[PDB]
């Protein structure tokens, strides 16, 4: 085995073979040159990432006040409207005239039902709706298993026909406007503009459940937050039918719940024991539900009923005040049959003042006497509500926000405040989104005070979207560099905006179907969750990031610095990146903006090009024709105009980008001169490289092809033949190695995939990329990155010539930062190239994680896809690996035993670069294996719930709660 | 009713009517069975 010094100087003579390589060819230091030989093309200003938050923080302030508004007149006019509705009921008189969303809308089909008249609208097909649409009148969505024709809709019909004139007095004004709706008490629902329901009813063989009342935004308007305590009746007699209607109930009760709502579920037989782990209310989130609604089902039937010790647990329950609660509306509801004692004595003291309400559900179809649950309900403020059936369960297990809305509906005009809903995907496709609702209440009569008896419950609750992708337009990233981002931020913590958040609802548990019982054509439900990333769960957390997170939940402003790692885009690396935070409220909502940076990107270049021949000779650079002498160019999806699209098939896109400055002049009046113009710069700057530096030394032996991504999006791969390989996203704020690149003062190594499809190995090569890195003033900018796709053949050859091809004595090889397998002695493992290190020989890859050499840090992606497992994808959580550096320390020397032998290892890093060159006795001579391992996002159902909440994360609640007015009717049950 | 009273919970949605839960429909059931109709139906349920 050679000395440590043999191989210090033998990786000194491969280190500095491949970074000359890399220096030389793909040209760091030429384009260096031309960005400072230029100088006056451009102008170098600062990122005022004081002032870029609070410009942002302002145009959603007023973004968010622009909805608000038209949501406040919508409001007012549906109130003013019901009150002068006179209630008729001969309806097959006078029809009512609407569009029904979710019918047929053939001409030939002629229904024609009584009391309605429907209406075929024209429906042209529309951006801002990826769907056709109708701006003439609004849509109505009736729910399947409710009639329309019933006089209680029949009614509402009539009624809320006025809406279409300030629907469109909304979508005049701002032709931005997302969905307009009114969600009806009655639970029909009208949005504004028109357009075909996305479930037909018996059309497809799909059928939609969809209630506007189950809605989450729905439901948050139209109450307060909520601590329940759910009670299960558990004894004997409730086994049977009875008992199996439950479980479904509690499953039912708790989609109501939400967030800001705590819950906790108790049951009671004689003894009362709390269904699962948890002992006190807890947030409600998607997670502990999932818990509840894990616990509530395996519950059976066994022994006395005590309604005694079920209330005494219960109120305790509701009176911890140590742990975080809602401190909102105390609710307790009761599952049960029949009850022979009315419990007179716990409500005299838990309640006297009746505090707590109490709601009591008799379920099933059985003898036992209802009449001492009736008088609970009664006496407690409360309501009954009985399930006999499935089909009743999704009706009385919604409705007792009809109760809890009635002190809002007291509390006047304080009650009428916008809230804003966690992002959700929406009902009709549009992508994420946000609706910010407004209650109507039911006004007759006002003028005088003449009735009350219905007048309190609401009329229903309006909302009206805001997309995602509309707030993510007012947070402009292109001036910042690929590394900085915008993230917003709840007061609970969640993510309103953030790189990571995507579309896919966020997954809970191991998704399990069982195919031995799904029937071929039923068609069960979807989903309805929301999607509820954390702040702590979109990025890596530290605790230098908990005490950021916690400091803008409570509405404050700051700055902060700090030295933290950044995971990669593709997820295996993880970088050291030196960032600066700083976060602002935005004033008008609850909201936090923030805004990350690294440091050096304070500055980024402007382009100030404006002559007519400089702006059109660099611009048929960038022509596919033009290829044999420039390179096969590339170019991001940008929306660079209004009229250009984003086409993702990028020769498609390059065309309709260039046709666009040979017809039109770039000045493009309603078109930003900035976007186009820096990329006009930069592709005369990846021109003059590729002119007069990389097509004079046209073949590098070892090099296959070479590039520069760049900001601007202008990658430009070399060879046609190389750019036919080229798999990475034309778009240069999501290429990972661009990322990696800024991070690094140093060559990076970018390790190719292991199996998969396509060609990504011996045919394009493992790549090293580089940032460039100028200096203007003193002031540092990091414009492009360079790079090259190296030969993995040649360098081999290199590499052989006390390490020999098919060697047998001890085997070596070269491992970029990561621990992935770029390059290897043996041939049975340079096949398995771009792999995880630990699955071809995981008893030394455990050692050297031990010998300090290797650092890594699991984490949990909550938006992942994965096969079920028997107990065609459902969303699921996934553990994902990534290792990284964390010794500066250049060399380690040891010996790893597994049991009867020795191998003694040495291992050398290259000087400049992430790689490090490893050299062991091969493997064959001691047979050891520990556990193969890897690093792979692998399926998990982690973090555990019940010790979470334990230590819950902090968080802030809504500050008007409405409850317990003292003139409330609190007669009618 | 010492028999078959009390064990008719079943976690079907199906009804049987003619049980042994009460005296009055217990009752009931015997003279059924008296009269021979659908007496088998009555048998099914109480083995189950
Ligand atoms: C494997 O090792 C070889 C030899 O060191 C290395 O070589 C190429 O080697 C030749 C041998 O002299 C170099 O001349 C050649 O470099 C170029 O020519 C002169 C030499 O001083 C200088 O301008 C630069 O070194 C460089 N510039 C040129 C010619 O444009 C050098 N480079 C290539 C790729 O031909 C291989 O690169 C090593 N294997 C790899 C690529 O890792
Ligand atoms: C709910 O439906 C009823 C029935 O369609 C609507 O009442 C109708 O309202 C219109 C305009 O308010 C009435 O038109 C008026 O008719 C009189 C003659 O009857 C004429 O002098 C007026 O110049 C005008 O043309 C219509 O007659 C009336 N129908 C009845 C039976 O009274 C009502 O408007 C609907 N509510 C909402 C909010 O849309
Ligand atoms: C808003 O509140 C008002 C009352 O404050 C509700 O109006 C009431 O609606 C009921 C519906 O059951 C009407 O009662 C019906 O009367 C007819 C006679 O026309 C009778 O045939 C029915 O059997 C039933 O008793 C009642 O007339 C009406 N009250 C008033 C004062 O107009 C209204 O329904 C609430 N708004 C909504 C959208 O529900
Ligand atoms: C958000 O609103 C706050 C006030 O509630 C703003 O703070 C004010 O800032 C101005 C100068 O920008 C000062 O003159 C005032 O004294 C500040 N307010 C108070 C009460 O001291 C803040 O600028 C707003 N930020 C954004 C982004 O809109
Ligand atoms: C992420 O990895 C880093 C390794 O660099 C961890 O940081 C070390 O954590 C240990 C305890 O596990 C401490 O003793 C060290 O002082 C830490 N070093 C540094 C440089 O921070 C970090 O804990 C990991 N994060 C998680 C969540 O496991
Ligand atoms: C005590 C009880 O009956 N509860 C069961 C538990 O025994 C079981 O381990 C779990 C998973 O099957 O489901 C629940
Ligand atoms: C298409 C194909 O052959 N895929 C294979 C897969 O079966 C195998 O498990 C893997 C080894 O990790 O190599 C790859
Ligand atoms: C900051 C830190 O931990 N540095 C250590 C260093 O002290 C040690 O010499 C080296 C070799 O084990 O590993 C690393
Ligand atoms: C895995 C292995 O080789 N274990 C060896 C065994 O073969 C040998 O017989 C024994 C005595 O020398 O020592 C140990
Ligand atoms: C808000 O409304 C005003 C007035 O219609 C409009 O000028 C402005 O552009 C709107 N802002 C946003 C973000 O929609
Ligand atoms: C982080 O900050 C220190 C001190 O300002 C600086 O020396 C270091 O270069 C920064 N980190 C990186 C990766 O640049
Ligand atoms: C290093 O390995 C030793 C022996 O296997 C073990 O006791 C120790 O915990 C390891 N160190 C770390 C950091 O895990
Ligand atoms: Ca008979």
């Amino acid at each position: 085995f050679p000395s440590a010094v043999t191989i210090k100087s033998w990786v000194d003579k491969m280190q500095e073979d491949l970074v000359t390589l890399a220096k030389t060819a793909s040209g760091v230091h030429q384009l260096v040159d031309i960005y400072e030989k230029y100088q006056d093309l451009y102008t170098v200003e600062p990122n005022n990432a004081r002032q870029l938050v609070e410009i942002a923080a302002r145009d959603i302030e007023k973004l968010l006040s622009n909805r608000s508004k038209a949501l406040v007149r919508l409001a007012l006019e549906a109130e003013k409207v019901q009150a002068a509705h006179q209630w008729r009921e001969d309806f097959a008189s006078n029809e009512v005239v609407y569009y029904n969303a979710k019918d047929d809308l053939d001409p030939e089909k002629n229904d024609s039902e009584p009391g309605s008249q429907r209406i075929k609208p024209v429906f042209i097909d529309d951006a801002n709706f990826r769907r056709q649409v109708s701006y003439q009148h609004a849509a109505v969505h009736i729910p399947t298993d409710i009639y329309e024709g019933s006089t209680i809709v029949l009614n509402e019909l009539n009624w809320t026909s006025a809406l279409d004139d300030v629907f469109k007095k909304n979508r005049e004004e701002d032709p931005s406007l997302l969905w307009q709706v009114f969600g009806s008490a009655t639970g029909l629902a009208r949005y504004y503009p028109a357009s075909p329901w996305v479930d037909n009813s018996r059309t497809p063989n799909k059928i939609d459940l969809y209630d506007v009342r189950r809605r989450p935004w729905y439901i948050q308007g139209a109450a307060s937050p909520k601590d329940m305590l759910i009670l299960v009746d558990v004894s004997g007699s409730v086994s049977g039918l009875t008992l199996k209607l439950i479980r479904t109930s509690v499953s039912e009760m708790l989609e109501t719940l939400s967030d800001d709502d705590f819950v906790n579920v108790a049951s009671f037989n004689s003894n009362a024991q709390d269904v699962s782990c948890f002992q006190h209310l807890v947030q409600a989130n998607v997670r502990n539900k999932k818990v509840l609604k894990d616990a509530v089902n395996n519950i059976t039937a066994k022994g006395i009923t005590d309604y005694k010790k079920g209330f005494s647990f219960a109120f305790e329950q509701l009176l911890n005040y140590n742990v975080s609660r809602a401190n909102c509306n105390k609710i307790i509801m009761l599952f049960t049959d029949g009850g022979e004692e009315r419990a007179q004595e716990i409500f005299a003291k838990y309640n006297k003042d009746k505090k707590v309400r109490v709601f009591t559900f008799s379920v099933g179809q059985h003898n036992y006497d209802r009449g001492p649950i009736q008088w609970m309900a009664c006496e407690n403020k409360g309501y009954y509500y009985e399930i006999p059936s499935i089909g009743a369960i999704r009706i009385n297990t919604q409705e007792y926000l009809d109760v809890l809305g009635r002190p809002m509906v007291l509390a006047g005009d304080k009650a009428k405040q916008v809230q804003w809903t966690n992002v959700y995907l929406d009902a009709l496709e549009l992508g994420l989104v946000i609706t910010g609702t407004l209650p109507v209440f039911n006004i007759t009569g006002q003028f005088e005070n003449k009735t009350n008896l219905k007048n309190q419950l609401i009329l229903g609750v309006m909302g009206v979207d805001v997309s995602l992708e509309d707030i993510k337009r007012l947070t402009p990233r292109f001036t910042l560099c690929p590394n900085g981002y915008y993230f917003a931020i709840d007061p609970n913590g969640y993510v309103l905006l953030h790189p990571n958040l995507q579309p896919k609802p966020i997954g809970v548990g191991i998704p399990t179907i069982n195919l031995r019982k799904r029937r071929p054509n039923v068609q069960n439900p979807k989903s309805q969750e929301p999607v509820t990333l954390d702040f702590l769960d979109a990025e890596l957390e530290n605790d230098i990031k908990v005490e950021i997170r916690n400091k803008m939940i409570d509405g404050e402003s700051g700055e902060k610095t700090f030295r933290t790692l950044v995971k990669s885009q593709d997820e295996r690396y993880i970088d050291k990146g030196n960032r600066t935070y700083t976060w602002t409220p935005v004033n008008g909502t609850d909201y936090s903006l923030a805004l990350v940076l690294p440091t050096y990107s304070f500055y980024y270049i402007k382009a100030k090009i404006e002559e007519t021949i400089t702006q059109a000779r660099y611009s048929e650079t960038l022509k596919p024709d033009n290829f044999e002498e420039s390179g096969y160019t590339f170019l991001a999806p940008r929306d660079y105009c209004s009229d250009l699209k984003p086409s993702d098939n990028n020769t498609e896109f390059l065309l309709n980008f260039n046709e666009f400055i040979d017809r039109k002049t770039p000045n493009n009046p309603s078109c930003n001169t900035d976007l186009i113009n820096r990329v006009l710069l930069d592709a005369g700057f990846t021109n003059e490289l590729v002119q007069n530096y990389w097509s004079k030394q046209k073949n590098i032996k070892g090099v296959k092809a070479r590039f520069v991504v760049t900001d601007g999006g202008i990658t430009r791969v070399y060879p046609k033949e190389a750019g036919e390989n080229w798999q990475e996203n034309p778009e240069t704020y999501e290429d990972s190695f661009y990322k990696r690149s800024l991070d690094n003062d140093n060559y990076v190594f970018t390790a190719p995939y292991f199996n998969k499809s396509g060609p990504g190995a011996y045919e394009s090569g493992i790549m090293v990329s580089k940032a460039v890195e100028i200096y203007i003033q003193g002031k540092l900018l990091k414009p492009a990155v360079v790079g090259i796709k190296i030969d993995v053949n040649s360098w081999i050859e290199n590499f052989t010539k006390d390490c020999k091809r098919n060697s047998d004595v001890m085997d070596c090889v070269i491992l970029d930062d990561g621990g992935f397998l770029l390059m290897a002695n043996h041939d049975d493992y340079t096949n398995q190239i771009g792999r995880f290190f630990g699955e071809i020989d995981p008893s030394l890859m455990r050692h050297l994680v031990n010998i300090s050499v290797y650092a890594f840090n699991k984490s949990y992606d909550y938006q992942s896809v994965c096969e079920p497992g028997a107990a065609s994808k459902q969303s699921c959580i996934t553990e994902q690996t990534q290792y990284f550096f964390d010794n500066d320390s250049k060399s380690f020397s040891g010996v790893l035993d597994c049991g009867n032998c020795s191998r003694i290892f040495h291992v050398e890093k290259l000087m400049n670069t992430n790689l490090i060159f490893i050299m062991v006795e091969s493997k064959g001579t001691c047979p050891c294996d520990t556990r193969l391992l890897i690093q792979a996002e692998q399926t998990s159902d982690g973090p555990d719930p019940c010790d979470m909440v334990k230590q819950p994360r902090y968080r802030k609640g809504p500050d008007v709660c409405f409850d317990n007015n003292v003139l409330e009717d609190y007669t009618d049950c | 009713m010492q028999l078959f009273g009390g064990r008719y919970d079943f976690e079907d949605t199906e009804v049987r009517r003619s049980n042994f839960d009460n005296f009055p429909q217990a009752l009931i059931s015997v003279f059924q069975v008296l009269t021979g109709e659908d007496w088998n139906s009555v048998m099914y349920n109480g083995i189950m």
